[PDB]
Order: C-alpha cells, then structure tokens, then sequence
C-alpha cells in the first residue's frame, strides 16, 4: 500500500488482525507499521489554494 | 386508503346575511427560506491526477476543461456571497434598541439578542443554530454568523423603534403601540380597536411568540 | 463600473465562445488536432480511431457549452421576467411594494433601453429634516376619546395639533379630522386637550 | 485568518467597507495593501421613548438607477461543422 | 489505463459541476424570494395575500439561521364571527345612503354601520354615509332613519 503523507502517532487501538484504517470517504487514514506493531495516522500532506 | 383533501364547510350563503368578526387572534407563523450553500472549490488537476506528473501530461491533451470547472465553481462561490449580501445587507445603519424595554407590554426578549450569550444571538436564533447539524476545499462565507446576527439585530431594532420609516429613509422614532395602530389601519381596522384592547393584543403576541419557541423546540 | 451587469453577461458569452473555439486546438489524446492531417497521414482503420477520439472530445466540449448556455438562458429568463414585472408595476403604475421600485416611497419610474438590457430610473420620495414632537394616542375631551382619522397627534411643547404622518403640517384638532370612540378611561396615555367644534 | 494565511497585507485595527473580499469577515483594500475586519454600517442609536415621535418637515426627490439584463447574444453552432468541418 | 481513469473522473467532475450549477440556480431563486420577503414583509407592511403569512399581515421579524433566514410573520386573524342581516343601502327621505367606509348591519330590530373586519356598531348618521340617487334604483334598499347630528 503506497502513498504520500505525514505519519503521526495514533490513538486508534487496532484489533490484531487489522492492518490499515479507512474513514467514511474510503481513504487510508490509519495504518499499522509491520516492523513494530504500532498504529500510525496518515494525515495528507498540507495543501491549499494560492 | 383514498386520501381526503379537507373537511366539508358549507358556507351559509344568502342574499341578505353577512358574517362580521367580533374578535381576533394575533398569530405568529414561521417561514424558513434557504439563502446560500456551502462554497466548495475543487482543484481539478489534483482531483483527477494527484501528484502524478504523467497523468497531468496526459490531462493537458484535453485542454482547458479544468479551467472551466474551476471558473464555474468560482462563479457559484461568489454567487452565494452575493445572495447573502442581497438578503441580509439591506440597511446601511446599524440600529440598537434602547436599554429600557418599555414597549407598552410587548415582549421581544425571545427575538432580541441575548447579552449573556457570547455569540450575541437571540434565544430563537440560538435554538435554530442548535437544530442544524483530494483537491476539495470549503471556502468560508464572506459574512460570518456573528455579522449575520448583527444584521438581523439591526433590522429588528429598526422595525421595533422606527416602524417602516428606516426602510424608506432616515429612521424616525415612533412609540410601538402607535406603530401597531398604524399597521392596524393598513389592514383596514380602526386605531381605537387597537388602543382599547392593547393589553389583550400584547398578551396574545407574547403567547404566540412563546408557542413559536415551544414548537421549534418540540419539532425535529 | 455602473453598467457591470450587462457587461458581465457579454463577457461570459464571449468567453464561452472563445473557450469553444479554443477547444478545437486540443487533440484529446489523438496524434493531431487537425482532421486534414489525420486524413492525409493515415489509413481509414486507424484514422477512424483518431477521428473517433477527436469526435468524442469535441462532442463533450459542445455538450458542456450547451449545458452552461441553457443554465445562463434560464438565469437571463428569470431576470427578464423580473424586468417585465418591474416594467408593469413601477412604470405602468405606482407600487406599494417596499424597495421594489427604488429606495424610498416610490412615486414613478422611467424606462430606458440599454444594450441587451433595461435601465429603470426610479423617482422616489425620501423624507428629510425630521423634528421631534411629543405624541399621544388619543385626546380626552368632554369625557370622550378622540382619535385621528388619518393623521397623528403631535405637540411642540405647549399646544396640541394633528398632522399627516409623512409630512409636518400642523392643524387644529377638530371634530372634522377626529372620530370619537369610547371614554377616556380605557386608552393608556390619553391626554387632556380641547377639541374645537366648527 | 480563518480563511488562511495572508502574506503581504498589513492588518489594521480599523474597520472600513469591503473592497476586495478575503473571507470570514476579512477584506483587503489599497490605500500599500491593508487587510481588516469589515464594517457593516455606520452606527445609529434611535432615540426611542414611549411618547415621542419624529415627523419629517421636508423631502428629497431622489432618482435611482436599476440595471436589469433582458436578453443575450443569440448564438448558433453548426454541430456537424464544429466537430468535423 | 490513465486515459481511461482521466475520462471517467472528468465525466464525474462535469456531472458534479452541472448539478451544482442547477442547485445554484435554485438557491439563487430562493434567495431572491427571501430578499423580496425581507424588503416587503420586514421593512414594510404588505397587502399581498399569503406573501407574509396566513391572515392579514401586521409585521414580520427576521432571524438568522445556518445558511438561511426565518421570518416570524405576525398576522391578524379574525375570529368569533356573528351573523347579521345586511342591506346595500339605506332609504331615507327619498334618498339612498351608502356607507363611507363600513357596512350596514342589523341585529334583528335596529340598523347600525360598522367597520368591515371587526364588529363595532355605530349609529347610522350623515357623517359616515354618503348620498347618491333615490331609492328606486338600488336593488334591496331598506327603509331606516338616518340620524342628523
Ligand atoms: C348563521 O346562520 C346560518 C343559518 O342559520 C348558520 O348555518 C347553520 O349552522 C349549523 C351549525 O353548524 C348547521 O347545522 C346548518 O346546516 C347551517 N345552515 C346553513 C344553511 O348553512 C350559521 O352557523 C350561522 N353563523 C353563526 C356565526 O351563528
Ligand atoms: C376575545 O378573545 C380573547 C382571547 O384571545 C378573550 O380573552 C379571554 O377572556 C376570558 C374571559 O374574559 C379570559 O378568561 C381569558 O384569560 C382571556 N384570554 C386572554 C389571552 O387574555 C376576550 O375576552 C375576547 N373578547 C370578546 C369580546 O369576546
Ligand atoms: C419578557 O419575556 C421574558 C421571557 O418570557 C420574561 O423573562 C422571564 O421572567 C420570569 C420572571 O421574571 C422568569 O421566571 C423566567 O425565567 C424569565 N424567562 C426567561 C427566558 O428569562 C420577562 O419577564 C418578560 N418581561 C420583560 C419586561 O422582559
Ligand atoms: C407651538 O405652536 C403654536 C402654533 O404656532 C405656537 O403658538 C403661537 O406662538 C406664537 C409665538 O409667540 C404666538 O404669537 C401665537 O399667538 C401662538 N398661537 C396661539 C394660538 O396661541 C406655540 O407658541 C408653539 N409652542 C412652542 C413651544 O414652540
Ligand atoms: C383630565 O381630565 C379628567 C376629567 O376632569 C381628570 O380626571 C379627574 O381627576 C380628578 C383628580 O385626579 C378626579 O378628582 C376626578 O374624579 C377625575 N374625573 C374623571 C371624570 O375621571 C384627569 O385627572 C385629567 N388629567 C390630566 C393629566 O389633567
Ligand atoms: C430628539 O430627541 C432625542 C433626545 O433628546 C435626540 O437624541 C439625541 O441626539 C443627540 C445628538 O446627536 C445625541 O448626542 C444623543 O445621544 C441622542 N440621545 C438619544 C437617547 O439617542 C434626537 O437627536 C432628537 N431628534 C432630532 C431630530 O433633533
Ligand atoms: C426643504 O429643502 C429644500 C432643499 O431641497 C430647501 O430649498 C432650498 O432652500 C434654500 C434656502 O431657502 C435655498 O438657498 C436653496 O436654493 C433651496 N434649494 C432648492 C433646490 O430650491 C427648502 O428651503 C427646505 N424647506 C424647509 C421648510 O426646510
Ligand atoms: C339590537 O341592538 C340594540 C342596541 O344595542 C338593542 O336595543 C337596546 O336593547 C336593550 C335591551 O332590551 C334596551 O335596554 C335598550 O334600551 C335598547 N336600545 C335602544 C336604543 O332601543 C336591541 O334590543 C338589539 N336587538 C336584538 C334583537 O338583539
Ligand atoms: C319604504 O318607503 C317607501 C316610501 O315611503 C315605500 O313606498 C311606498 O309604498 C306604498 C305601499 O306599497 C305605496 O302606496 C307608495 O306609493 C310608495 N311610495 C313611493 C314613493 O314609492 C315602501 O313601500 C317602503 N318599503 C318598506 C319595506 O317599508
Ligand atoms: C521485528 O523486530 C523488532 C526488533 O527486532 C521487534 O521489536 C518486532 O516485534 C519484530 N516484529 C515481528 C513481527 O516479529
Ligand atoms: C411612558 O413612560 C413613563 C415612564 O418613563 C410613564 O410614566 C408613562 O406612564 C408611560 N406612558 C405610557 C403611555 O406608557
Ligand atoms: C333575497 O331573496 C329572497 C328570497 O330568498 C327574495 O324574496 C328577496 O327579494 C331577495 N332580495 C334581493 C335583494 O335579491
């Protein structure tokens, strides 16, 4: 699963079988690191109109 | 079932009989009208392609579709602000009520702004605000909710203290039981009827305003 | 910037035409945007594919142009219905509707032709130079309550008069401009003053 | 601002009419470029009391303009000629 | 494959913008209606029936709402109506008398003149009536005295 984002610490406690996390809009906003079993939130990289 | 339009009311018509009202009800009714939408803006290039440069290179073959979509959304976004400007900003003078609320028995506390609330909203307006719950951006409206509440407060102060005179020129002060008598004469009822029964009309008006607040608080 | 509403419509229509002309320069994924180049370079089995790509791109552009043209036609039709309503109610008559025919009390209106538009000159009456007076709802005289037929009781400090509501014109409170209903015990704020009888 | 970050405009504490809309009550104007919270209107406290009225003693005959669009340019597009020539 | 995704997403975006333009036209029509109600019901008293509430419109109060406006229409509704016997004109001294502003009513034995929207009986005098023609023309004219002050 590839993408671009800011990976921050997450307060979402996954169940042990779950790896990624999705919101209402079917975008990956939570993920589990495979090396160390910790949960990371994926904020999209900052963008805006100029 | 087959539905029924209404109850049958055979009017007692004859060629020499009339029905004359002997009393009246001061009735307050609500009318809700939408004014603007959420101003949405879409980055067309980021929505179609994201950060892929090959996708944008292929998207440049289709020309100025993204420019047309952005310009249409910009036109909608400025049209919402124009709609709010035409609806609420009909006065250029910000009126205030006097500190003493002596209006001949008429109570406007449910529609005047509450000084205890930081949002400076009326209790009815506060209830109304409580009852409403990838390249995408939401532009904020040009007028904030505090300034729209300020515009409605100015309109209420003008129509309470000055009648319809502030909408046609300078605000000319007039007592409210006189303003009401003028309105009574506008619908073809004599001033004396208003003056003699002013306590009953004020009580009916306050009861109807309270029933409006109760009906808004009790209907989802 | 006085005539910006007509110029906005003219600029939108000219910009839509310019966009529709500009969309012919796009190849929409084909090898070229020129049909003669494709027809002179390729055999019909692959020129059919290239012409098909050009056809679907230009057809999408034309359908889009017709879609916003119909939306703008609906908007202009609504504006023209409003303009016809203003022509009927402000020019051909005097309107009681507030701010429909200008700011103030509407007197009359003049129509003027404009390029793709109409300009209404609304002649209105604005009150000015207002003055304070002490007012009362009714006049108590001979145990009877007197109310103005069309005006309002005013006082300049010592004397009571009745005047029309939109212009200060004080007149003596008589039985000809007042009517009698009830006694003085009911009306709140009734004051004592004489009522002249002609 | 609540609309975003504005760079190159000097924020002032005075309130004027909106010249260039920024959003969330912020507007920009040229006088250098300044940014400010808009002022809705001049304040005006009506001298209300229960027995005083204001009566006009004069009038102004005011003529105002109202511009309303009526029609557009009648454009026709030959669909076959536009797509194919 | 990217060209297929581009044309699908572009068709989706064109559909969204088209329906947003249609909804923007509808919201603009509703906002023009709301501005008309703001001008005619709040800033003045409107004679238009059912434009500013059900009943005879007295006044209106504006209230802000999230993306909207709420008008509180204060109106006058007649109530407790009563039957009366009515006539178009009063015949007196060979003259036909018509009400200046009200209407002739009778409770069974006596004739009065009252305003149309509220029962307030008054003695039929020469101050609230006017004279036009004789009694031979008006159909349904009745005989009653007309007091002269
Ligand atoms: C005025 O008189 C008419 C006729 O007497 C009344 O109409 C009657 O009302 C009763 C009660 O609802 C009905 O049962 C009759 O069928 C009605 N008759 C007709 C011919 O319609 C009317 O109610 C009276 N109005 C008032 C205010 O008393
Ligand atoms: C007109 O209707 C009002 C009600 O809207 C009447 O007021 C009521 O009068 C009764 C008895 O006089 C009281 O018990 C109620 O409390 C009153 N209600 C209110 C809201 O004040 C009034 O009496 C009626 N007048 C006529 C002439 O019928
Ligand atoms: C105007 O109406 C308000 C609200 O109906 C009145 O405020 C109420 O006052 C009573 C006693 O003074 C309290 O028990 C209620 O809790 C108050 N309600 C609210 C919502 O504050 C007020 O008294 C009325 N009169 C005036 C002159 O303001
Ligand atoms: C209010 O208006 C009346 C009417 O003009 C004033 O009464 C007149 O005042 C002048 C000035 O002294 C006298 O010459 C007249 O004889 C007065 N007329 C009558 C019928 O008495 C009155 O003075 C005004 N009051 C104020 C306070 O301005
Ligand atoms: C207006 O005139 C009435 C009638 O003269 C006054 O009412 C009288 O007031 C006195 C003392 O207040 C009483 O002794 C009388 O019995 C009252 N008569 C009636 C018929 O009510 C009234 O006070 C006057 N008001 C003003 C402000 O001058
Ligand atoms: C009518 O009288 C009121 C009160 O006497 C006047 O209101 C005052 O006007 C001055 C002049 O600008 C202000 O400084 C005060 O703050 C006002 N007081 C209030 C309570 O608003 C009013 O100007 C008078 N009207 C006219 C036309 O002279
Ligand atoms: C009402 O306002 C008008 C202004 O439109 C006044 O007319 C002016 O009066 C002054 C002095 O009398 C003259 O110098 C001006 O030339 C007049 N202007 C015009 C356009 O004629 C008028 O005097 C005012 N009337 C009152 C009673 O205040
Ligand atoms: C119609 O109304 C008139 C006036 O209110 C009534 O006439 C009065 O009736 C009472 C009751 O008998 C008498 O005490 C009065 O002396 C009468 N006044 C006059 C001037 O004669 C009349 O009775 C009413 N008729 C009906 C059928 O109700
Ligand atoms: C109303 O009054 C007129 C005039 O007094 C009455 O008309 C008279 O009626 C009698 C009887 O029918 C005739 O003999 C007279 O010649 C009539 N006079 C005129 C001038 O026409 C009329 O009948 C009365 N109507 C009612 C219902 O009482
Ligand atoms: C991977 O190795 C790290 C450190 O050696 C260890 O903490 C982690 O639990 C290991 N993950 C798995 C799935 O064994
Ligand atoms: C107006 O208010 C004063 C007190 O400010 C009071 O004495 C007077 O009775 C009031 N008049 C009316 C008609 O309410
Ligand atoms: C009214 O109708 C009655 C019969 O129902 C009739 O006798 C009378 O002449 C009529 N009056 C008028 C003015 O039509």
């Amino acid at each position: 699963l590839t993408g671009t984002g800011v990976l921050t610490e997450s307060n979402k406690k996954f169940l042990p079988f779950q790896q990624f996390g999705r919101d209402i809009a079917d975008t990956t906003d939570a993920v589990r690191d495979p090396q160390t079993l910790e949960i990371l939130d994926i904020t999209p990289c900052s963008f805006g109109g100029v | 079932y087959t539905m029924s339009l209404g109850a049958e009311n055979s009017v007692a018509y004859s060629n020499n009989s009339i029905a004359i009202p002997t009393n009246f009800t001061i009735s307050v009714t609500t009318e809700i009208l939408p004014v603007s939408m959420t101003k949405t803006s879409v980055d067309c290039t980021m929505y179609i392609c994201g950060d892929s440069t090959e996708c944008s290179n292929l998207l440049l073959q289709y020309g100025s579709f993204c420019t047309q979509l952005n310009r249409a959304l910009t036109g909608i976004a400025v049209e919402q602000d124009k709609n709010t400007q035409e609806v609420f900003a009909q006065v250029k003078q910000i009126y205030k009520t006097p500190p003493i609320k002596d209006f001949g028995g008429f109570n406007f506390s449910q529609i005047l702004p509450d000084p205890s609330k930081p949002s400076k909203r009326s209790p009815i307006e506060d209830l109304l605000f409580n009852k409403v719950t990838n390249g995408l951006t939401v532009l904020p409206p040009l007028l904030t909710d505090e300034m729209i509440a300020q515009y409605t407060s100015a309109l209420l102060a003008g129509t309470i203290t000055s009648g319809w005179t502030f909408g046609a020129g300078p605000a000319l002060q007039i007592p409210f039981p006189m303003q009401m008598a003028y309105r009574f004469n506008g619908i073809g009822v004599t001033q004396n009827v208003l003056y003699e029964n002013q306590k009953l009309i004020a009580n009916q008006f306050n009861s109807a305003i309270g029933k409006i607040q109760d009906s808004l608080s009790s209907t989802p | 910037s006085a005539l910006g509403k007509l110029q906005d419509v003219v600029n939108q229509n000219a910009q839509a035409l310019n966009t529709l002309v500009k969309q012919l320069s796009s190849n929409f994924g084909a090898i070229s945007s020129v049909l003669n180049d494709i027809l002179s370079r390729l055999d019909p089995p692959e020129a059919e594919v290239q012409i098909d790509r050009l056809i679907t791109g230009r057809l999408q552009s034309l359908q889009t142009y017709v879609t916003q043209q119909l939306i703008r036609a609906a908007e202009i039709r609504a504006s023209a219905n409003l303009a016809a309503t203003k022509m009927s109610e402000c020019v051909l008559g005097q309107s009681k509707r507030v701010d429909f025919c200008g700011k103030g009390y509407h007197l009359m209106s003049f129509p003027q032709s404009a390029p793709h538009g109409v300009v209404f000159l609304h002649v209105t009456y604005v009150p000015a130079q207002e003055k304070n007076f002490t007012t009362a709802p009714a006049i108590c005289h001979d145990g009877k309550a007197h109310f103005p037929r069309e005006g309002v009781f005013v006082s300049n400090g010592t004397h009571w008069f009745v005047t029309q509501r939109n212009f200060y014109e004080p007149q003596i409170i008589t039985t000809d401009n007042t009517f009698v209903s009830g006694n003085c015990d009911v009306v709140i704020g009734i004051v004592n003053n004489t009522v002249y009888d002609p | 601002t609540r609309a975003g970050c504005l760079i190159g405009a000097e924020h002032v504490n005075n309130s004027y009419e909106c010249d260039i809309p920024i959003g969330a009550g912020i507007c920009a104007s040229y006088q250098s470029i300044i940014a400010y919270t808009m002022s809705l209107g001049a304040e005006n406290s009506v001298a209300y009391s229960n027995n005083s009225i204001a009566i006009p003693t004069n009038f102004t005959i005011s003529v105002t303009t109202e511009i309303l669009p009526v029609s557009m340019t009648k454009t026709s597009v030959d669909c076959t000629m536009y797509i194919c020539g």
